[PDB]
């Protein structure tokens, strides 16, 4: 039934708009069925088992076409596919790493509480197996343990069905955090610390780092500023605003008893 | 994540999300409450022809969020299927507050000489001339004189 | 036959003050709450939870519920003779033979005081009539011809929601009795509906039940139904916890004074499991100091085994041996040893206790502990040693705490500055921290800055005493 | 639920446990752990 849905099955990139022709075909699947309010009788859901599989393959297209609204859109499809109250489904193929994808995308976008509901929704399959989950979570512990070189040890085998864009944005969340943590409370560094913490010896990106943030490129030397803190005294008068506290506070002592 | 399944700008996928709205809105009252601005996008878009429903579940999640003047604004935007219902929890309360707004509006405009009023918006008066007909056809015109008290008109 | 006179007596003492007493306290009363027999009747609910309720067995079967459910009538003042009909039927258990007319014959019995007459106007007689017989039945869940009658009897309590939102042609304030019952029994709802499976449409029952207590009776509903919603989303996975993050309306008068305690404990578990140390541990602290008494064993003990887990994740935690019930001791055998593994800096012990009791940690079910607990080891070490020495080297702390290299120690110092514990810099050649402690920091104005909040907090409590004077 | 026989019935804690873990140990013991050096 409705065989033309399988028109983009195994080749995965003739074009970008032939996949949009497949978006028209999937749009016909939308006009005809709409899996999510579909209650039961799981033979009207078997072509929706196909829709689960080919919207995994649409997620493969979204990471292929670099589209982040389409990645969160099809990723939210895959989220709603497991949410659907007929959870009694055939075993989803990319289930081990699609959760990884968003998670590493989470690791791309620096979440703080979605990480732990990622730890909450399927905890039991994280320690025992599923290196697409087991590797980014102990890896993510090792990021917040203090190893930026566990990145490069991890990237020895991190393709992981196109986990290349996300590890490039992982390199981004290395380098802009270096743009935070290169002189945070530091004395100074020298060029070899920009060889260690930064990499790729010298691009015009670290020369940009010397010319983007208001940087003192010392002669083989490095400074945030001449003072790094920009003269903190903030008022030099802490007293009069506390007399404003005496204004409203003393008013608060009145009207009550 | 049921509103991030709406990057398509045609209203026909908003129909299927709305499909989800008539089913699991109560489980998703958290989820809908961040969607509000996009619901605003659904109300500002005139090409979105289900904007009546945008004002419906707008005033549902605002009814749950305790917005009531905005449940009044999108209670007005809900359309004609608004007044006809006989629900004992939602709709009779928001027409109790809507017609509370009508009667304080008629007190305010009863104190406002020679027009310059806030107009009867296009979804007023429905249960006025409907439940009023229930009270005329109750043959107990104490309610029917009740509205006449309530309007000062 | 000599013990069943005690439920015969206390039963009549319940519906005396409750039925005639609180109905007389409900006719025209309760400017806020003059129905003291509401709370008295709830104290007899606690009495029925301490004792056997009435006729679970009581040396017989099914005596009081076929007896007392009839003949109230609310009529001419010979309806004290209907109470005499209630009293003088007690020669059936004493002299006659007792018979089985509960859990099967209750289905018309619940209609019977409604089928005596149009009995009376107020709905607490009806919720009394579908609670005070039926709440003695909910505590025998041997899952065999007793949980389907909890099920159906609480379908009659769904008809008490139906006979709650649709009674008194709207807004006689008997919710200030009935939500006083519809707190407790609704928890029993989410007990028995979750004695078997997750409830999914009772979610919606709970939803619209929250919506009916929105503004017209914002009294005891919203917080208790809020607890049912919270433990619903808590027993289920973590998806709908942004609700309070956007619909933070969680603040009643906090009347029940234990509801607010364990409620703030529950959202303490919520903010705990999201990510939080400080606010989480201080409502662990606030709910902990609002723990009512030691009048229920274990229910503070296990909940306090779960209370200080974020403080286990602080690194600054003492070992709970005075909290330790010796009955909890055999259940805190991993847990004593868990915080033993916390304060010890050993790693083979750190994975050895996890290895030893990962099953009890599954009974905990809160493995955000272990993802940041090694992190808590290095933060406790850097907090202790960074607290100790002004200018330590990173090689000193590093190859003592087995760090084996200077650069990850520089990453520890970097993320310690980022986490903001000490203002430790580095004598930047190859590591070898140059740093400081922080004293002569300040001590004089900065306390009287805090005294604005101490004593503005005091005047808060002052006006709590003036409004406390507003009571009599 | 109190339905039984019963109705008749870091500061220095985490350190009272480690300090009760080394109970007969040599946490301090100067003249012992300090002058075993030059005894031989």
């Amino acid at each position: 039934m409705y065989e033309q849905l399988k028109g983009e099955w195994n080749r995965k990139s003739p074009n970008l708009s032939k996949c949009g022709e497949e978006l028209g075909r999937l749009k016909l699947v939308l006009l005809e069925l709409n899996f999510l309010p579909t209650t039961g009788t799981k033979l009207t859901k078997q072509q929706l088992i196909l829709a689960r599989d080919i919207l995994e393959i649409g997620a493969q297209w979204s990471i292929l076409r670099k589209d982040i609204p389409s990645f969160e859109r099809y990723m939210a499809q895959l989220k709603c596919y497991y949410f659907d109250y007929k959870e009694q489904l055939p075993e989803s193929a990319y289930m081990h790493q699609l959760l990884g994808l968003n998670l590493l995308f989470l690791l791309s976008q620096n979440r703080v509480a979605e990480f732990h509901t990622e730890l909450e929704r399927l905890p039991a399959k994280d320690i025992q197996t599923n290196v697409y989950i087991k590797h980014p979570v102990s890896l993510e512990q090792y990021l917040m343990e203090g190893s930026y070189n566990k990145v490069f040890l991890a990237k020895g085998n991190i393709p992981a069905e196109s986990y290349t864009f996300f590890i490039d944005i992982l390199l981004d969340t290395i380098r802009d955090e270096i743009a935070g943590c290169i002189e945070k409370a530091y004395e100074k560094i020298l060029f070899t610390e920009a060889t260690r913490i930064l990499f790729f010896n010298t691009p015009k990106k670290m020369t940009d780092y010397a010319k983007k943030r208001g940087w003192v490129l010392g002669p083989n030397n490095y400074y945030s500023f001449a003072s790094q803190q920009q003269k903190p005294e903030d008022t030099t008068i802490p007293s009069t605003e506390l007399a404003k506290q005496v204004i409203e506070y003393a008013r608060q002592l009145e009207m009550i008893v | 994540g049921i509103i991030s399944l709406l990057d398509e700008d045609e209203p026909q996928l908003k129909e299927f999300a709305l499909h989800k709205l008539n089913a699991v809105v109560n489980d998703f009252w958290a989820e809908i409450s961040e969607s509000v601005d996009k619901i605003e996008v659904l109300y500002e878009d005139e090409g979105f022809r289900s904007r009546q429903f945008a004002a419906l579940v707008a005033s549902k999640v605002f009814y749950h969020l305790g917005a009531f003047e905005e449940s009044l604004n999108y209670a007005l935007g809900a359309g004609d299927l608004f007044n006809v219902n006989d629900n004992s929890e939602y709709v009779e309360t928001i027409i109790a507050k809507c017609i509370d707004h009508y009667t304080k509006q008629c007190v305010e405009n009863a104190d406002l000489p020679e027009g310059e009023k806030k107009p009867i918006d296009q979804r007023l008066e429905g249960i006025v001339n409907k439940m009023f007909q229930r009270c005329l056809d109750d043959h107990k015109y104490k309610q029917a004189i009740g509205i006449a008290l309530e309007t000062r008109r | 036959p000599p013990p069943p006179p005690a439920p015969q007596d206390v039963e009549m003492k319940e519906e005396a003050a409750t039925g005639g007493g609180s109905t007389g306290e409900a006719d025209g009363k309760t400017a806020a709450a003059a129905a003291e027999h509401s709370q008295r009747e709830l104290d007899t609910v606690t009495l029925e939870d301490i004792k056997e309720h009435v006729k679970q067995l009581e040396k017989a079967v099914s005596g009081k519920e076929p007896r007392f459910v009839l003949r109230a009538l609310r009529m001419l003042p010979s309806t004290s003779r209907r109470l005499n009909h209630y009293v003088l039927y007690k020669a059936v258990q004493g002299f006659f033979t007792s018979n089985n007319a509960t859990r099967d014959f209750l289905l018309p019995f619940l209609e019977e005081p409604m089928d005596t007459e149009a009995d009376l106007q107020f709905r607490p007689r009806t919720g009394k009539a579908a609670s005070t017989p039926l709440l003695p039945e909910v505590e025998a869940y041997l899952q065999l011809l007793v949980v389907i009658f909890m099920m159906n009897s609480k379908r009659y309590k769904e008809a008490q929601k139906i006979s709650d939102d649709l009674m008194q042609k709207i807004s006689t304030q008997n919710r200030r009795a009935l939500d006083l019952v519809a707190a407790k029994c609704y928890y029993y709802h989410a007990r028995v509906y979750e004695f078997l499976d997750k409830l999914d449409v009772v979610r919606s029952f709970l939803h619209a039940r929250l919506r009916t207590a929105t503004l017209r009776h914002d009294a005891d509903g919203q917080a208790t139904l809020l607890n049912l919603l919270l433990r619903n989303y808590l027993h289920y996975s973590l998806y709908d916890q942004a609700e309070k993050l956007v619909s933070k309306s969680v603040f009643p008068e906090q009347a029940n004074n234990n509801e607010w305690a364990r409620y703030l404990y529950y959202t303490g578990r919520i903010k705990a499991i999201q990510l939080e140390y400080s606010e989480a541990r201080r409502t662990m602290t606030n709910a902990l100091r609002k723990a009512p008494q030691h009048t229920a064993v274990g229910f503070k003990q296990t909940v306090h085994k779960l209370l200080i887990v974020v403080e286990l994740l602080l690194g600054e935690i003492p070992d709970r041996l005075q909290f330790r019930q010796p009955s909890l001791k055999r259940s805190l055998m991993p847990y004593f040893l868990l915080t033993q593994a916390v304060r010890t800096g050993n790693l083979a012990k750190f994975n050895q206790v996890l290895d030893q009791f990962g099953e009890k940690f599954q009974a905990d079910g809160t493995y955000t502990l272990i993802i940041r607990l090694r992190h808590n080891v290095i933060k406790t070490g850097v907090r202790m040693i960074s607290l100790s020495y002004s200018r330590i080297s990173l090689a000193d702390i590093a190859q003592k705490l087995q760090l084996d290299s200077p650069e990850d120690a520089e990453f520890i110092v970097a993320k310690a500055i980022r986490d903001g514990v000490i203002e430790a810099s580095i004598n930047h050649e190859k590591g070898y921290v140059q740093s400081k402690e922080m004293i002569d920091i300040y001590s004089t104005r900065e306390p009287q800055l805090a005294f604005h909040q101490r004593i503005s907090f005091c005047l808060d409590i002052h006006n709590m005493s003036v409004k406390a004077m507003r009571f009599p | 639920m109190s339905e039984k026989k019963q109705p008749v019935d870091e500061d220095n804690w985490d350190d009272d446990n480690v300090e009760d873990d080394f109970s007969n140990q040599l946490r301090a013991e100067l003249e012992k752990h300090g002058y075993k050096m030059e005894t031989s």
